């Protein structure tokens, strides 16, 4: 959600001055982030594979 | 074994290693977005 | 002058037994010498390495230490330490990093505890530990399920893995 | 097994077949090279080191 | 010397005194020379006015202590299990002392200080000492007894350090530079200048 | 129960299953005591009994202190006196605030 | 010189290729030609050169090394107790710890570049902190003590070397440079504050004796102090002369302070290194001071008396190395009858704690009195104050020498024929500098 | 037997002592990520921050860390009640 | 198009790299030498200045003690990220190369943990994944703020400024290496704590990222110093010896000293080498010497080509801070020879693999006097 307000605002910035380099920022943005979410993601599913039994929530650390 | 030339000799070899080093230590920045500083210098920007 | 020489005991003498309780609930009858640390007794026997822990002291991380639980009667032979030395150090990081909520007052940690005479059929208890990790070599998943033995471990301990 | 396709040396370490290609031929006579020059520095070292020159044999059964 | 006969070191004529010369024939400046922002919170003459300028940096400190404190015991609390008492009611008291206590400590700091050089008329190392020395006699006021003697000391002792690595020590050195010949000695034969070396930029952040 | 180790001729070999007992450099060890091994202990050890008591920092002011501070005041009246003998201007010592930048004597200069 | 430097070199070279079991002879063949190579380089060095008999350059100017009257008298005592040192250690791990260490001190005497100075001296940090650090007979506390005590001082001069280096553009002493400035000079004089101990960073050295081996205590109280006076005359005296007349008052508090309390803290000891080793520290202040004044006479007498302590202080820690061998005890409480129970070992020690008390057949007699002169000729009131407080010295010394000297005992405790052969040099050595021949 | 330095207090006294430090360990993510977002923000504010004296500097370094609580004292103390 | 094509040749090469290991993959070739060989020859064609040459000299060092094609491979992906993050003239260039190096990063983490490793391993790459989202949000928002502002993006800004520091792991944003490489592999944690810092400290000083503030490295210094003496663990006193040294670091480079932060990267490569792939307790004893800035190895010109920028720019406070800080950090140096040697006996695995561990020793004891001009 923040990945895609930052670059919401640099498509907003894009259209304000009539420039093409936040449309570039954004799509990198948008590449960048889905990558970086299908990693973590893979880590997340390994990570509860390998919980034991008497771990209870694993995937809350923030608790 | 002349021991005036070798002090001297020694002496003019330390010398110089201290006026090398001083010229070693005139040192401006390399960046390369520093034009204004370096506008003398010879470069090409593939960019 | 010249007093009388005392002939030592032969090891069937000074063999006690201990019956530990594992983390599977078995009851294991461990023959100890007099005079050996809790610890050390408790690797000679074959237990695996996950129930051991190293003693996470600056300089004591060689040593390896479990999680007990002494009977009241036997408390008093447990060492005292020093609150302003870093043994109490090596002591509070294993019950912050190890025991954790796991603790009860009959919680304690092998290597201050010395076998004798007097804690002979003594019952004693492996307590629960959480996940801990010092180097990847040297951690604890959670899972009891290995079947080696902290005897088989030449590594003395913990250092980059 | 699976495979069938794994190289001659992986399934015959102990001696490599008899060379087939060109480059595999100059590397097994450059080996003979070796081998000769080698025994002979051996030799020549041997008579430096004395009686005996620590040769070796295989023993008896 | 480097002999057993006479002294080490030499001496210079206080009669005899050298021409400064330049040692560079332009002289060009990276370093910004201070702000009118500084000089006014630098300035201790009115030390009620002093003292309000630099609070907020002790103020600052303390929240920060405070608020490393009250998320720790905020870590802890249970999340899953609701609590009778409130947790705000025990947090603020943590934040708000620890602030308070820091700012009085820097507040007493501050106003020692300029009412001492008011008082004094000129700039020394005995303000700071006395600033601190009140300071510390403040943080030591029902505590045992080697601690009335070490707070004052070590609070006394900061603003020495601070006046020694933040004053002279850059005064001291104004005037070496390690281009060209050595401030001390320009008949030597070294390589002369036209410019000085910019190594960077003033700063902008 | 003793035998001579060392030999004179070259031919020393320790009998270390001997059954009587080398005299070795070992024999004239001192015995040794129990309680003067507790007062050795003791005595390096004496850090664990530090305490801070008016009367130890009093004691500590009163001799150390005082011997520096009587000390630095000796030797700033020995300057004075040189200063005064040799002729030279007040020098500038480090804790002494002086207008006059004189340090080191001229050698060349006759004063 | 290159001989010299060549023959250091060659020590340490030689442990890698010898048999392993070759090694102790090969080493004290390699510590007497170094002796030699020394003898060598008195000879090549003519007086007619008075600012430095000899200089060498290789290369650079960290490459430069040079002797003087300081620095040649300093070597010459470090390559005599060397061979000393030799026998009485054992085993291939301490004979190469003991090689570096004597390899890097005696390279950093002749170095003329502070910043060589400093790297090689400092090299030998970790080979004190396994050494004193030992299996059996060591103690950890004492090993960082003096690591940490090392490292501090010698950072401070390194960054004070490092500003040299900024400014001058360069930090060889040959070159003529001076500075005014008070946190250069402060930063060159905290390793000699550190190094030559002076109250109140004095902590390190006794602990460091204590539990140092016979050989590293001989060679920490014969040479390692004195490379504090090395650097004074060197790097310190030439540069910042003007920072010591200005806190002469200031240096002069703490000398005289250090003497006093170091004399009094003697008065407390038990172990027997433990009071040689404050008995160091206490005629250390008497070399400092002196060099401090910055005339002929104080250098050249504090250099005398540095000969003087690295001929007697040696001794001591060397009859009682032997006596612990054949006691297993340092408690002078233990320790009785030792007059008629070791006579020979007797008579060397009462000999050397004579030495150590100033008595005129000694070079610490005539050191002193030219010490004592220099002093004078600053203040009376100066050498007044040494004078007098001397006699604490004679306190302990006789406490020592009377607990020892009579009693009850059951053990012949003498040295053998290894032990006199050990101590005959430095026997030899004290007469001869004793009767004039300094 | 050797000398050996005297421990002070008794031995179930200490080891209870000691045994208070076995509490519930939270992660230190949620302590970093509040340490990161509130120190970038922070790092933003320090550019606009007044020059300060060398002297107040120093002073508030030495109150912070005066003021600054070890985690490990929090973890020893803390008691879930008001 | 001739200038293209220099940047085109390393793509090619490393696709048919990558194709030809997939071909021949076999068991027959676990450790893949050749493709290791072939990696090693296409990165010489992104060589263009010294910094790239040591950019280069590091990655091949690097890629020798990693096992395998395709960790190999990710391997060569950090390179050319590296590689990029040095051409960076903008915001875009300098977000799309560190974050690649990010997943760079989280992918060799993932690929080098044992089943029984996981649970720990996963948790603290998953921790560094949101710490290093926190950090590129932030980056990016403000990076939209200031390009509507000034209408151009600039990289001489507070903005690449603070994710800079994020990148080299200074003062509050050293966290995620401490819980990351505490848990990772020994390799790992060696090349993703020097190679990624070259390539910031090169964006730093070309593109005049500086700021007044001195506050963030002493920050760096003192805490490093002191959590370092206070850390029981052995991996956590090297983790944190390099929070200490690059914040001093960061304070030389703010003030232009390039080329002896470029040295002193190199140097610290060199002398971490041993102690991380510890084999023999004599090169980790060298190695641990080397890192403490001890005067007989190459450590130790490294370590004075820093202090000596010090005393140039004549702030006190630093230098003071400085010594204190290396005290409290040679103590625990000294903690590690004391484990090794004079602790207990010590018995480690006979992980006969030194590729470069034997020369990175001989280099550090060797290296001393012929680069003694530099200082
Ligand atoms: C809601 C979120 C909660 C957080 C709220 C705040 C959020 C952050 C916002 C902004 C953050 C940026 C600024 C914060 C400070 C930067 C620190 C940081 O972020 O690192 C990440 C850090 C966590 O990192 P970590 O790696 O997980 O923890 C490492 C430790 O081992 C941790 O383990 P430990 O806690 O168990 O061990 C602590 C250890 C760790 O060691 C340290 O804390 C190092 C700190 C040393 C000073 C740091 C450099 C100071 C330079 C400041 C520069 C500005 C001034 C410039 C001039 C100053 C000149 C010096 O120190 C101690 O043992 C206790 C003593 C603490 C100070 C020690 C020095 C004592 C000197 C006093 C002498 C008097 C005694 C005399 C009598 C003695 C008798 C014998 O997060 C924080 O701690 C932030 C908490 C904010 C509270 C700070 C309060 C004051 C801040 C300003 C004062 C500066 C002094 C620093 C005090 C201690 C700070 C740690
Ligand atoms: C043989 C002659 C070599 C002598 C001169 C070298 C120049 C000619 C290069 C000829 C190649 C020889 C390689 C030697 C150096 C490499 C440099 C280089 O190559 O580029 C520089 C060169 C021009 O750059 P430049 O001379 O540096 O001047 C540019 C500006 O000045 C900007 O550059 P800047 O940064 O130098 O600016 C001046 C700088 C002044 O900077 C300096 O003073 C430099 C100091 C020398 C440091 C040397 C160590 C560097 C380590 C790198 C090792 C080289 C690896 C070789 C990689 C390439 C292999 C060919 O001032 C500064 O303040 C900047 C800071 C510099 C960094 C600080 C220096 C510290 C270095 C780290 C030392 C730490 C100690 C480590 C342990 C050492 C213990 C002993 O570029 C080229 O000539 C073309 C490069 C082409 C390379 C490969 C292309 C051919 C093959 C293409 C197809 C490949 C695939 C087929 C493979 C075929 C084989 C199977
Ligand atoms: C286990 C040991 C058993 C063996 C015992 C050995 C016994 C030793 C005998 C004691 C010797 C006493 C001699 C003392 C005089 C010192 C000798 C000496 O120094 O030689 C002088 C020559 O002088 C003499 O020969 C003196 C004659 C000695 C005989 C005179 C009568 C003997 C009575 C003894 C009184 C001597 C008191 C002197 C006090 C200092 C060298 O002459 P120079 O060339 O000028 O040398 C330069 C001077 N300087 C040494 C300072 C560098
Ligand atoms: C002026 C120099 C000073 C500046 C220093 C920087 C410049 C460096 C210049 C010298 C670099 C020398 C680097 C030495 C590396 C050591 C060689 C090595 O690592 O070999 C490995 C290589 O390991 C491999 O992984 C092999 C795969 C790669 C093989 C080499 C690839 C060659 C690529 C071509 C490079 C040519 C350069 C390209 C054009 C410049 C073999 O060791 P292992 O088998 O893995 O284990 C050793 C076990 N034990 C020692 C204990 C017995
Ligand atoms: C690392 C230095 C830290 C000091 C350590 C001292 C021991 C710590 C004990 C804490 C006590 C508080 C610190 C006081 C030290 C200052 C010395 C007092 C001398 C003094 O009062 O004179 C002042 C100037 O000295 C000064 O204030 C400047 C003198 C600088 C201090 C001495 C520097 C060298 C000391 C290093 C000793 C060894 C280091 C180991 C710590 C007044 O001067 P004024 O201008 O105000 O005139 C007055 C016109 N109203
Ligand atoms: C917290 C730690 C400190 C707390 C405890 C401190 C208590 C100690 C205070 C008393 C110390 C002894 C007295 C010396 C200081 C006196 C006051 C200093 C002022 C001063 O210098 O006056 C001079 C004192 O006489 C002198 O020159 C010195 C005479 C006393 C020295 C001889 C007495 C002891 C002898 C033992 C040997 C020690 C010295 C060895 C060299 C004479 O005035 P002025 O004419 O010089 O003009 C100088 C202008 N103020
Ligand atoms: C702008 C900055 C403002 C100022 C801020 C100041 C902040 C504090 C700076 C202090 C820096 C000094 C660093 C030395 C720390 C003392 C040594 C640590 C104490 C210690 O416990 O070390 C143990 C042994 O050390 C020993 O046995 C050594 C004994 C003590 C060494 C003496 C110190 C050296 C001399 C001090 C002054 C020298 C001249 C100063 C100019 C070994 O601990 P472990 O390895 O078992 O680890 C287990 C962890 N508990
Ligand atoms: C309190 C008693 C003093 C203890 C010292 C006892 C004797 C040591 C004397 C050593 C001899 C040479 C050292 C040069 C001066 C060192 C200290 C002299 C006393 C002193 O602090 O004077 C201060 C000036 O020195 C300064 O401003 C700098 C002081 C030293 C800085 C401390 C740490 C520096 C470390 C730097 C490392 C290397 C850096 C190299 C770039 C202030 O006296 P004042 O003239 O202002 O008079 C104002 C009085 N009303």
């Amino acid at each position: 959600i923040a990945f895609i307000a930052c670059s919401v605002n640099f498509l907003y910035a894009s259209a304000y001055l009539n420039d093409m380099a936040g449309m570039l920022f954004s799509i990198t943005i948008t590449t960048i982030s889905a990558c970086e979410t299908a990693l973590g993601l893979a880590l997340c599913v390994g990570y509860f594979q390998s919980r034991a039994a008497n771990e209870v929530e694993a995937l809350n650390l923030l608790k | 074994v002349d021991s005036q030339a070798e002090w001297y000799a020694e002496y003019d070899k330390l010398e110089k290693a201290r006026q090398k080093r001083r010229i070693w230590k005139w040192r401006d920045s390399d960046s390369r977005d520093e034009y204004a500083i370096n506008a003398e210098e010879p470069v090409i920007y593939i960019r | 002058d010249h007093d009388h020489y005392t002939p030592p005991k032969t090891v069937f003498e000074d063999t006690i037994t201990i019956n530990v309780l594992d983390y599977d609930g078995k009851k294991h009858a461990v023959k100890a010498l007099i005079g050996t640390p809790l610890n050390k007794a408790l690797v000679e026997y074959g237990f695996s390495s996950t129930y051991f822990f190293p003693n996470m002291g600056y300089y004591t991380q060689h040593i390896s230490d479990a999680h007990v639980f002494i009977p009241e009667e036997y408390w008093k032979y447990v060492e005292n330490v020093d609150l302003k030395t870093d043994d109490a150090e090596a002591i509070k990081l294993m019950f912050k990093l190890v025991v954790q909520d796991y603790q009860r007052e009959t919680s304690f940690f092998a290597s201050y505890l010395t076998l004798n005479k007097e804690m002979d059929n003594m019952t004693i208890g492996f307590g629960p530990i959480k996940p801990w990790h010092i180097t990847p070599k040297w951690s604890f998943n959670g899972h009891h399920n290995v079947k080696d033995r902290m005897f088989d471990r030449l590594e003395t301990g913990p250092f980059i893995e | 097994s699976l495979l069938k396709n794994y190289p001659p040396s992986y399934l015959y370490p102990f001696r490599h077949p008899k060379p087939e290609g060109v480059i595999e031929k100059v590397l097994f006579n450059l080996g003979s090279l070796f081998r000769s020059a080698g025994q002979g520095m051996d030799e020549l070292g041997s008579l430096m080191l004395g009686n005996g020159g620590m040769q070796e044999s295989v023993g008896p059964n | 010397t480097f002999n057993y006969v006479i002294p080490y070191g030499g001496s210079s004529s206080y009669t005899i005194n050298n021409e400064p010369v330049k040692a560079e024939e332009v002289t060009v400046d990276f370093s910004k020379e201070p702000s009118a922002s500084s000089l006014k919170l630098a300035d201790k003459s009115d030390w009620i006015a002093y003292t309000f300028n630099n609070v907020p940096l002790m103020a600052t400190v303390g929240l920060l202590a405070g608020a490393h404190e009250a998320f720790l015991h905020y870590e802890r609390t249970p999340i899953y299990g609701k609590r009778t008492y409130n947790i705000i009611k025990k947090l603020a008291p943590i934040v708000i002392n620890k602030t308070a206590y820091a700012t009085l400590l820097g507040a007493i700091f501050c106003a020692t200080d300029a009412l001492y050089e008011n008082y004094s008329g000129k700039k020394s190392y005995t303000s700071g000492m006395v600033a601190g020395a009140a300071t510390g006699a403040v943080f030591a006021i029902g505590r045992p007894l080697p601690q009335p003697l070490v707070w004052p000391l070590v609070f006394a002792a900061a603003p020495v350090i601070a006046d020694l690595f933040g004053e002279v020590y850059p005064e001291s050195m104004k005037s070496a530079r390690g281009y060209g010949t050595p401030y001390g000695f320009e008949n030597l034969d070294d390589a002369v200048p036209t410019r000085n070396p910019i190594r960077r930029n003033p700063h902008h952040y | 129960s003793s035998r001579i180790a060392g030999d004179t001729t070259g031919k020393y070999t320790p009998n270390i299953f001997s059954p009587e007992t080398p005299m070795d450099r070992s024999f004239s060890h001192v015995p040794k005591n129990p309680f003067w091994e507790a007062w050795v202990f003791r005595r390096d050890n004496i850090q664990r009994e530090f305490v801070w008591t008016w009367q130890t920092i009093f004691d500590l002011a009163t001799f150390v202190g005082g011997l520096y501070v009587a000390m630095y005041a000796t030797a700033s009246f020995c300057s004075r006196q040189n200063d005064k003998r040799n002729g030279y201007p007040e020098r500038n010592y480090y804790f002494s605030d002086s207008k006059s930048n004189f340090v080191i004597p001229d050698e060349r200069e006759f004063y | 010189m290159s001989l010299y430097l060549f023959m250091l070199f060659l020590q340490p070279l030689s442990l890698s290729f010898v048999s392993r079991s070759f090694s102790k002879i090969s080493s004290l063949m390699m510590s007497f030609a170094t002796l030699w190579s020394a003898v060598y380089m008195w000879f090549t060095s003519n007086g007619a050169n008075q600012t430095f008999y000899q200089v060498v350059s290789w290369g650079s100017d960290w490459s430069t090394f040079g002797v003087c009257y300081t620095s040649l008298y300093i070597s010459l005592l470090c390559a005599f107790i060397f061979p000393i040192c030799v026998i009485l250690v054992q085993g291939y791990r301490a004979l190469s710890i003991l090689i570096c260490i004597q390899t890097a001190v005696s390279l950093s005497i002749v170095s003329l570049h502070m910043l060589a100075f400093y790297a090689l001296f400092e090299s030998s940090l970790l080979l004190f902190f396994i050494l004193i650090g030992r299996r059996k007979y060591g103690s950890l506390s004492a090993a960082y003590n003096i690591s940490i005590y090392t490292f501090i001082s010698a950072l401070g001069f390194l960054i004070s070397a490092f500003w040299l280096n900024w400014s001058f553009g360069s930090v060889c002493a040959l070159l003529p440079n001076e500075e005014a400035n008070s946190f250069v000079a402060f930063g060159i004089f905290i390793l000699l504050w550190v190094k030559a101990p002076l109250v109140p960073f004095h902590l390190w050295l006794p602990e460091a004796h204590v539990y140092a081996p016979t050989a590293g205590s001989v060679l920490l109280a014969g040479v390692l102090l004195k490379i504090s006076i090395v650097g004074l005359h060197v790097f310190f005296l030439p540069i910042c002369a003007s920072s010591i007349v200005k806190a002469f008052p200031l240096i002069l508090s703490i000398c005289l302070g250090s003497f006093i309390f170091s004399s009094f803290s003697t008065l407390k000891q038990i172990d027997l290194k433990k009071i040689v080793a404050y008995s160091s520290i206490s005629h250390m202040a008497i070399v400092f001071l002196s060099s401090a004044t910055n005339s002929g006479l104080g250098i050249q007498g504090a250099v005398l008396y540095c000969i003087a302590h690295g001929l007697i202080s040696p001794g001591l820690f060397l009859l009682v190395g032997i006596l612990y061998k054949n006691t297993n005890t340092k408690l002078v409480f233990y320790l009785r009858g030792l007059s008629q129970q070791a006579p020979v070992w007797w008579s060397v020690w009462v000999f050397f704690m004579l030495g150590n008390l100033a008595f005129p057949l000694f070079p610490n007699f005539i050191a002193e009195v030219v010490c004592l002169s220099a002093l004078f000729k600053n203040h009376e009131l100066y050498a007044y104050a040494f004078i007098f407080f001397s006699f604490v010295g004679t306190v302990y010394s006789s406490t020592v020498l009377g607990r020892l000297k009579g009693g009850v005992s059951s053990q012949c405790v003498d040295a053998s024929r290894l032990d006199v052969i050990s101590w005959n040099p430095l026997v030899l050595a004290t007469v001869v500098t004793g009767i004039g021949y300094m | 037997d050797e000398p050996k330095h005297q421990i002070p207090g008794n031995a179930l006294d200490n080891w209870a002592f000691l045994r208070t430090y076995a509490k519930p360990l939270p992660d230190m993510i949620h302590y970093y990520y509040y340490v990161y977002l509130f120190g970038f923000f922070f790092v933003y504010k320090v550019a606009d921050f007044p020059e300060y004296s060398p002297r107040v500097l120093v002073m508030a370094a030495l109150i912070g860390s005066l003021f600054y609580v070890r985690r490990d004292w929090v973890h020893r103390e803390f008691k879930d009640s008001p | 198009m001739w200038e293209n094509l220099w940047y085109l040749d390393i793509l090619i090469n490393v696709l048919i790299i990558t194709i030809f290991g997939l071909i021949s993959c076999s068991s027959s070739a676990t450790k893949s030498y050749d493709l290791k060989g072939c990696f090693i020859i296409s990165m010489v064609g992104g060589v263009y200045d010294i910094p790239s040459a040591i950019l280069w000299c590091l990655a091949s060092l690097s890629i020798l003690n990693f096992n395998g094609f395709f960790a190999s491979l990710f391997l060569v992906f950090t390179w050319i990220s590296n590689l990029f993050a040095m051409q960076s003239l903008n915001f875009l260039g300098i977000y799309l190369a560190f974050e690649m190096q990010s997943l760079c990063l989280l992918v060799l983490g993932k690929i080098t943990a044992n089943e029984n490793q996981r649970w720990f391993a996963y948790r603290g790459l998953l921790k560094y994944l949101v710490l290093s989202l926190i950090a590129g949000s932030i980056f990016i928002f403000h990076a939209s703020s200031s390009y509507l502002q000034s209408g151009v993006m600039i990289s001489d800004s507070l903005v690449t400024y603070v994710f800079l520091l994020f990148k080299l792991g200074v003062a509050p944003f050293h966290m995620y290496t401490l819980e990351l490489f505490s848990v990772v592999s020994r390799h790992v944690a060696f090349v993703f704590s020097t190679l990624p810092k070259l390539s910031v400290l090169y964006l730093i000083s070309n593109s005049n990222i500086g700021s007044e503030c001195v506050w963030w490295g002493l920050i760096s210094l003192w805490l490093g110093s002191i959590s370092q003496y206070q850390s029981v663990f052995v991996r956590s006193i090297l983790l944190y010896s390099s929070v200490a040294e690059i914040g001093l670091v960061l304070l030389v480079l703010q003030e232009g000293f390039s080329w002896e932060a470029f040295s002193w990267v190199s140097i610290y490569f060199l002398s971490l080498s041993g102690v991380w792939h510890a084999n023999s307790k004599f090169v980790s004893a060298i190695s641990v010497a080397s890192i403490a800035g001890l005067p007989p190895f190459l450590g130790f010109i490294g370590k004075a080509q820093i202090l000596k920028s010090l005393v140039s720019i004549n702030l006190g406070i630093l230098i003071f801070s400085s010594i204190l800080a290396a005290t409290i950090s040679f103590i625990g140096y000294l903690r590690l020879i004391r484990l090794m040697y004079l602790v207990s006996p010590v018995k480690w695995k006979n992980n006969k693999d030194s590729s470069f561990i034997n020369w990175s020793t001989w280099m550090l004891t060797v290296g001393t006097l012929p680069m003694v001009y530099s200082v």
